[PDB]
């Protein structure tokens, strides 16, 4: 049924033993059906599945859904299949789907599913014509039934970006849904770009003179303060 | 629910872990602000009822329709004043609750979730209540640290319905 | 319950044929196989207790944790039970002796036994073991070759007996693991 | 998952009150011992490992049978299951002991568990030997009059002594 | 084994043994052959206390009771009434569990069949308070049950899977998570060993659980337990619910399916023998590429509800983990 | 993430060294200094909505275009979004508030944002002006002598005002 | 780093919401321990090339073998005595800032990660490291509190390499 076709592969943090023994920090906690949470923390893998897939400002109290949480909570699902029927749930689809250009809704699933980024701009195209054929459930499907998802995640656990931060470093990797955030650089072009944003540029003004020049001692002032 | 010790325990055990030196310390820490959070508490319980009815008082005074509303919502029958008690009531348990606790566990547990469902369904305004939270603020009575351990969940609420 | 002959009726009967000559042949087989299988069968159950007491004996006399303080022969009582069980899984191989099929042992020993052993909290391993010594002992005493008691029998051929009765002690043995 | 506060403050709602000032004054007593809890807990954690390989060493000497081929002790991944097991039975009794009320302990560990060591032959009744051999142990540690004010403990010893025969009352 | 050979589904069950029937069919005392009261007084044994296990010791104790069967004193009856009064079937049954247990033991030994409503468990316990021990035992042989199936001539039997004695559909499941087969006994089984009530939640809320039969796969398995919700607080994450309620019945119908050993060992991810995290010996599934050493499933017995349409799916993953199902029942 | 004290064992270590007398006694003073600090982060927290509602009346009013159509506030979704951008800078500036270094609101806030408001045609100019809106607002609500005693907190106002900067200099 | 500041800060941005009231109580218990961490931390820089000098001459005394051995890995040169003293330098450094931070976070950091891999790959073992942490624990001559604070993080270190 013309498979997925080989791509090449990269090499980022997902895939080392990084030992972190008696780990100190940048575990998500862990929210998972297997600890038997009470109602709380119930409550916590809930809100947190939603950010994860929705994530921040999408999840809202009208995009929030009450049925597939009193299924979760008395116990007719799985968290993976909360998951899934999250993404099919189309107030996803309005805002993250019908805007993004299909290569683009690529990197928001293999990567706010997985917790991976891309490994090439194969990976997008290959995975872009089995959601642009299949449908978007077909595609949801090979991502969760992946050998990979189970490897890691298995039945009951909300995914998290894998390895964003090392244990000796501060930075990292920018969190995924600051970097992937819905609208594509190039989405708007095709419609009228956004117009009456200048009030902004006014609020804020510097003149000419003002400005550093180079050789200036005051330019390198931050670095100062910062010693 | 959400303590300052089932937090740090639940933590460590989500890094599979033995309580290290640092959980303790935050234990510490809750016995020794613990004392004043009682002093508080008590306080509260000892005159529980009059800052209910000057609460509901106030509602009152500040929105003089409520008591004039031919509406069953409304305190303008034998029952919304009683009901209207009830709720202000409410608050003040819980309230009482988080100071002995020492987080907002039993508030975000037994009242904070689900609220906006309530409140948009009975046509329950989210003021009337700030209101009451207000005069309750101003009229607990408590000095020093006790007053910042009321005065912290109290506007904590307020932060809820705003 | 069902001998050789239910067996054929059953497979013939989802078959919802007759028996035939070819089934009937290789029953034929085992009436002349019969008296072989009686004077096998009087091996077995003749110093059957005998049987019992090496093989337990030499359950606890390799593997000496069963007797030490807290192991599951270690009480009197525990013992008892320990040497009835050994006598109640030979008695129900000396049926499927008799029977020539499996299914007195596979429908009333074998079934349940895995989660009465594991809910007692019975090695299963050492069971296994003892369901061995009861194999190789059973086969040495129907072949005539025990070293205590060598009894008269006319002399003859029985290799696919004792093919049979260590198929149902294996089965025994794979049934506790 | 409750500590010693949550739980009178469920029961406190439950029945829609407020907490009653004979309730506040027997917590100010728990609060005002607290001190002794942490220490404790930490006399524990200190040494923690140290505890299970011991009570392993005199598991496996008084009891022979584990070690050996055919038994659970024997294989080197079970083995290793083994005191596993052990070090995270530990790891939840000193939970509890901090939380002062056996809710995490019976929740995440505890539960179900009995059935399991059902599903994988365990002599679970060996397992409540193991448990009995950590606290022993871990008594003896907690009972340790040195680096620390001299005092009164019996009260929370028996404290710790409950959990430990919560955990060998559950799995057999 | 299988329902279709042999055509009886009842053997196959695990309860073809107990067909036998022991009715006394000789009048007037016998003084001397001593052999059908010798197996009729087996017989009592045997279903009395359950195929538990009774010592030359243990036959001291109801000595008296026995030569009272051996004369015209005791029907059998009145000498099974005898047996359950007695120091031995106190220290089994009573003693060791709660009367809830002890009620549903009772009915196992004495009727055969379970207790179907919580109205039986009611009538019993309240004997049992007004009077005590004895009364509670004489309520159950005095009462027209017994007198009517057994007609104090026949030693008692399992009826409660017939269909004949009157009881809810649920007493027929719940009559075969009682009995287990011919080996499994009251010490034995682990959903009923001393203590533990057999029935709780099932027992009381008349729950009919399906039937994993005896042997295979699903020979050693026993139900995770549920707790209620935010009301009376409880773990959510223990097991499947039984009911599977909304929109998912899309996709084909639910099924219920229980998985019955789940094992580290067990587990493999589809390719055999054991897969090793790190170079040197580190076996458990690595969490964030960190070692974690907690177990990959974590307790031996998960369900699975599943629609229809990811039946297959579903039915592959178990059997690449190494469970094993126990019973499949369309919800 | 660092706080004020790995940051210093952190260049300490990553020199291999130990403390030396100067910097521990700096330390100390830090530590001498930290209920202030602890009060100015309860004196935001427990006004937070407060100040978010009010910094954006004020923003729409003096800058009309955005809630207008066309604008960023003038869709309803937009607008709660746009509401819950400035609820969310202002809690990265209460985390650095408490860990004293500009640790957490550099990597997981600040860190790839200007980049973000330029793919999604938001003015981060009118961002930075929000938050010289919020900047106001939370001082002012720092400097509030009611229920705490009375003292000398210019140190730490001019510090939290440095995170309010850093905030309004990294979205343009 | 794992502080206990930093881990509250991590648990509350887990949970998306400003830090409350049980945070600061953790950040509260962390400062009032902090001076007795403090009188600690300086008394171990204070004499701390005794205290390597004395734990590598004990586990010499204890190990008589190491001086002995002919091989890359053992003290038996001029070389294996100066990385010897060396490593145990880096244990006590280690401890001496988690003194002054307040959890073992810079151990588990700097120190614990992949350490059983040097000991694996390099022949280490834990034994000689842990009779070098022995000595230094009957000899630092703490007193009181700050040998508490002190002792538990040696401690630590002694779980981790048993
Ligand atoms: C656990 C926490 C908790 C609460 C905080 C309350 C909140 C709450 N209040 C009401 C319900 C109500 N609450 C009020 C109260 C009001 N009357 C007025 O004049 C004022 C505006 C206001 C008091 C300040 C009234 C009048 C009703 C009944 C409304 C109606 O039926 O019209 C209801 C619907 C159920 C009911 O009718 O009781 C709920 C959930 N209930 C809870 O379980
Ligand atoms: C129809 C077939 C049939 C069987 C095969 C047995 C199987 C069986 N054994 C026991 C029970 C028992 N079986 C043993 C036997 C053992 N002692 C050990 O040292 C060894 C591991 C092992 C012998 C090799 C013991 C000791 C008990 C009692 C266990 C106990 O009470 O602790 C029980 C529970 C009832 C009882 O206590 O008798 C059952 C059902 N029963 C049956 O009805
Ligand atoms: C009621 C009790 C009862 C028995 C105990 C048997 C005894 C028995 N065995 C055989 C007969 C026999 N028995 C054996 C048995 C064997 N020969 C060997 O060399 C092996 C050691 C051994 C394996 C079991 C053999 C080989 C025969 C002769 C072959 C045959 O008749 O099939 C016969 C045939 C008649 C005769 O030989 O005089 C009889 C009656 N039958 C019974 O009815
Ligand atoms: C979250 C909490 C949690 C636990 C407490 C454990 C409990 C646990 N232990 C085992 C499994 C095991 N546990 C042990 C341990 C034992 N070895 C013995 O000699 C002693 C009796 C005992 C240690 C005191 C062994 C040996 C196994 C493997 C058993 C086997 O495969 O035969 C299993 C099955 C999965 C596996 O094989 O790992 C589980 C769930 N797992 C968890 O997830
Ligand atoms: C952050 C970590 C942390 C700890 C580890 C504890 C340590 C600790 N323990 C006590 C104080 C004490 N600790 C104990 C403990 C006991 N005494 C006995 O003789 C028994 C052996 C043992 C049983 C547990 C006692 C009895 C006191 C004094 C009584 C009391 O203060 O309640 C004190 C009071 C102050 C002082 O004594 O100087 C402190 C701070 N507290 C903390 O904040
Ligand atoms: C109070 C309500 C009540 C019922 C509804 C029945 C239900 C029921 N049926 C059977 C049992 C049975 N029921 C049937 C019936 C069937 N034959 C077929 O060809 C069809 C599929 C189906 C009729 C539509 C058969 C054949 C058996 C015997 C099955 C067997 O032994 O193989 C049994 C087991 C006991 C027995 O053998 O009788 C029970 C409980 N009994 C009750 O007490
Ligand atoms: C697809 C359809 C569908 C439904 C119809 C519901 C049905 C339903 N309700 C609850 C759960 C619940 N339902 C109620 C409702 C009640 N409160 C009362 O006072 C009344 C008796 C009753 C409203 C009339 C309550 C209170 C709970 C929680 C019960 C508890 O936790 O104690 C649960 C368990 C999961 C949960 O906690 O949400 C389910 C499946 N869920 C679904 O998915
Ligand atoms: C961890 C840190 C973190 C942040 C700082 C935010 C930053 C951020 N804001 C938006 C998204 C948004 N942010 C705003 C905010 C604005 N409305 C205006 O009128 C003003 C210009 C401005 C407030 C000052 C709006 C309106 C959107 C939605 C934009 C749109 O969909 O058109 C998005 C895309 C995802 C979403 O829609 O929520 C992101 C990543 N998110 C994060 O995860
Ligand atoms: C757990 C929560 C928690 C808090 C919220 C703080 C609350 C707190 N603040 C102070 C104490 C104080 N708090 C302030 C603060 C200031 N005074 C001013 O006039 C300015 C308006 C403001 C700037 C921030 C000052 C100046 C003191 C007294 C000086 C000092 O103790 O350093 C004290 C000392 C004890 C007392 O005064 O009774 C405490 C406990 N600490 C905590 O543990
Ligand atoms: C941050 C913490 C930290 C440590 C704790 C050390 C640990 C450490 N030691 C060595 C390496 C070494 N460590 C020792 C030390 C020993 N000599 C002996 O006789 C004794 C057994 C023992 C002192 C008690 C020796 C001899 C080597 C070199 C081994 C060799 O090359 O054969 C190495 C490999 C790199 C190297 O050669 O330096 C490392 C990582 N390094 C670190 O970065
Ligand atoms: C020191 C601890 C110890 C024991 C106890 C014995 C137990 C024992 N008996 C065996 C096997 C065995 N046992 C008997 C039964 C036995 N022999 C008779 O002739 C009579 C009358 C018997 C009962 C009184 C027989 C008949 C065999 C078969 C071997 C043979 O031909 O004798 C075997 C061999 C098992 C096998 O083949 O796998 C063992 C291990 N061995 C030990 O090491």
């Amino acid at each position: 049924s013309i498979p997925v076709l080989n791509y090449s592969l990269s090499t980022q943090n997902q895939r080392v033993y990084s030992f972190e023994y008696l780990p100190n920090e940048e575990q998500p906690k862990c929210y998972t059906t297997d600890n038997l949470p009470a109602a709380i923390e119930m409550d916590q893998i809930i809100w947190a599945a939603y950010r994860q897939i929705f994530s921040e400002h999408q999840l809202l109290s009208s995009t929030r859904q009450p049925f597939l949480e009193s299924q979760l909570r008395f116990n007719q699902i799985t968290v993976k299949d909360f998951i899934k029927g999250l993404i099919l749930s189309d107030a996803f689809r309005y805002l993250n789907y019908d805007v993004n250009n299909n290569y683009r809704f690529v990197e928001m699933c293999i990567q706010r599913i997985l917790g991976r980024e891309i490994y090439n701009h194969r990976e997008k195209l290959a995975f872009a014509v089995i959601i642009g054929s299949q449908g978007l459930e077909a595609f949801i499907d090979l991502l969760i039934n992946s050998e990979e998802y189970e490897d890691n995640f298995g039945d009951n656990m909300i995914p998290y970006q894998r390895r964003r931060i090392i244990a000796q470093r501060s930075k990292g990797e920018i969190p995924f849904n600051l970097k992937t955030p819905r609208l594509g650089k190039d989405f708007l072009y095709k419609q009228g770009m956004p117009q009456l944003l200048w009030a902004g540029p006014v609020h804020r003004f510097r003149p000419q003179e003002q400005s550093p020049k180079a050789g200036d001692p005051a330019l390198f002032l931050s670095m100062v303060q910062d010693l | 629910m959400k303590t300052p010790i089932t937090e740090a325990i639940a933590s460590a055990d989500s890094q599979g872990r033995f309580l290290s030196n640092a959980e303790l310390q935050s234990i510490t820490g809750r016995y020794q602000r613990a004392s004043a959070s009682l002093e508080a508490a008590k306080q509260l319980t000892g005159n529980a009822s009059r800052l209910i009815t000057g609460a509901a008082q106030a509602v009152y005074t500040k929105f003089p329709f409520v008591t004039q509303m031919p509406g069953p919502t409304y305190a303008s029958n034998a029952i919304g004043k009683a009901k209207c008690a009830r709720d202000i009531g409410y608050y003040l348990r819980m309230t009482t609750y988080c100071l002995v606790v020492g987080a907002t566990g039993p508030m975000d547990e037994y009242l904070v979730a689900g609220l906006e469902e309530i409140n948009r369904s009975f046509e329950l305004s989210p003021s009337w209540y700030i209101a009451a939270l207000e005069n309750i603020k101003n009229d607990h009575g408590l000095s020093g640290q006790a007053a910042n351990e009321a005065n912290t969940y109290l506007d904590y609420a307020i932060n809820v319905l705003s | 319950m069902l001998d050789a002959f239910s067996r054929v009726v059953v497979n013939s009967d989802s078959k919802a044929a007759y028996v035939g000559g070819s089934d009937l042949q290789s029953l034929k087989t085992f009436i002349s196989d019969g008296n072989k299988r009686l004077d096998a069968v009087n091996c077995i159950v003749s110093n059957a207790s005998c049987i019992v007491s090496d093989a337990i004996s030499g359950m606890i006399c390799e593997n000496p944790g069963l007797i030490a303080p807290g192991g599951n022969c270690y009480t009197n009582r525990r013992m008892a039970a320990c040497l009835r069980d050994g006598e109640i899984i030979l008695r129900y191989v000396s049926y499927a002796l008799l029977a020539g099929d499996s299914s007195v042992l596979d429908d009333r020993c074998l079934n349940g036994l895995k989660e009465t052993y594991i809910a007692l909290g019975v090695p299963t391993a050492s069971t296994s073991r003892a369901v061995s010594i009861m194999k190789a002992a059973s086969t040495a005493f129907i072949m005539n070759t025990a070293s205590g008691r060598k009894i008269e029998i006319a002399a003859g051929d029985c290799q696919a007996l004792q093919s049979e009765a260590a198929a149902y002690f294996d089965k025994v043995g794979s049934a506790v693991d | 998952m409750l500590d010693a506060f949550a739980k009178v403050v469920a029961q406190a709602d439950a029945r829609g009150e407020f907490l009653s000032n004979k309730q506040l004054n027997s917590l100010e007593t728990m609060i005002g011992e607290g001190n002794k809890r942490l220490d404790i807990v930490n006399k524990i954690n200190s040494n923690a490992s140290t505890i299970v390989t011991n009570s392993a060493r005199a598991l496996f000497a008084e009891q022979p049978q584990l070690i050996q081929p055919g038994g659970n002790a024997y294989t080197s991944r079970r083995m290793a299951a083994c005191l596993r097991d052990m070090e995270i039975v530990l790891r939840y009794v000193s939970y509890a002991m901090t939380a002062g009320d056996s809710s995490v302990l019976d929740d995440r560990c505890l539960n179900g568990l009995r059935e399991t060591y059902q599903a994988l032959g365990t002599p679970g009744t060996s397992v409540a030997v193991a448990i009995q051999k950590m606290k022993e142990a871990s008594i003896a540690l907690a009972n340790d009059l040195n680096g620390v004010p001299l005092g009164d403990c019996s009260s929370l010893n028996s404290e710790l002594a409950v959990y430990f025969d919560r955990a060998a009352a559950a799995v057999v | 084994l299988g329902t279709v050979l042999g055509n009886s589904s009842l053997d196959k069950l695990g309860l073809d043994k107990f067909v036998d029937r022991f009715e006394v069919n000789e009048a007037g005392r016998p003084d001397g052959f001593s052999a059908d009261y010798e197996v009729i007084i087996r017989a009592c044994y045997m279903q009395i206390f359950a195929n538990a296990y009774i010592m030359e010791s243990e036959r001291a104790e109801m000595a008296k009771a026995e030569s009272e069967f051996r004369d015209g004193r005791f029907t059998v009856k009145e000498f099974c009434r005898a047996l359950a009064k007695s120091y031995q079937y106190r220290k089994r049954f009573f003693d060791g569990r709660p009367l809830y247990g002890a009620i549903e033991l009772c009915f196992k030994h004495i009727l055969g069949r379970t207790p179907d409503g919580l109205e039986h468990y009611r009538a019993k316990s309240a004997v049992y308070d007004t009077k005590g021990y004895e009364a509670f035992i004489d309520a159950f042989f005095d009462d027209g049950e017994y007198d009517a199936f057994y007609d104090s001539y026949c030693v008692p039997f399992y009826r409660g899977h017939l269909t004949t004695s009157n009881l809810s559909m649920a007493a027929f499941t719940h009559m075969f998570q009682v009995v287990r087969g011919s080996s499994t006994s009251d010490k034995a089984n682990p959903r009923t060993m001393t203590n533990q009530i057999t029935l709780n939640q099932a027992g009381i809320q008349s729950i009919p659980l399906a039937v994993v039969a005896p042997g295979a796969d699903g020979a050693t398995f026993l139900a995770p337990d549920a707790s209620a919700g935010s009301w009376q607080t409880g773990f959510s994450g223990a097991t499947k619910a039984r009911t599977s309620h909304g929109s998912r019945q899309e996709k084909g119908k639910m099924f219920r399916i229980e998985v019955a050993n789940n094992t580290q060992y067990s587990a493999v991810g589809g390719g055999s023998g054991i897969k090793l995290q790190s170079r040197s010996g580190k076996f458990y599934k690595m969490r964030n590429m960190a070692p974690a050493k907690v177990s990959t499933f974590r307790r031996a017995n998960n369900v699975y509800l599943v629609p229809f349409d990811e039946l297959s799916a579903t039915y592959i993953k178990i059997h690449k983990n190494g469970g094993s199902i126990a019973s499949i029942t369309p919800v």
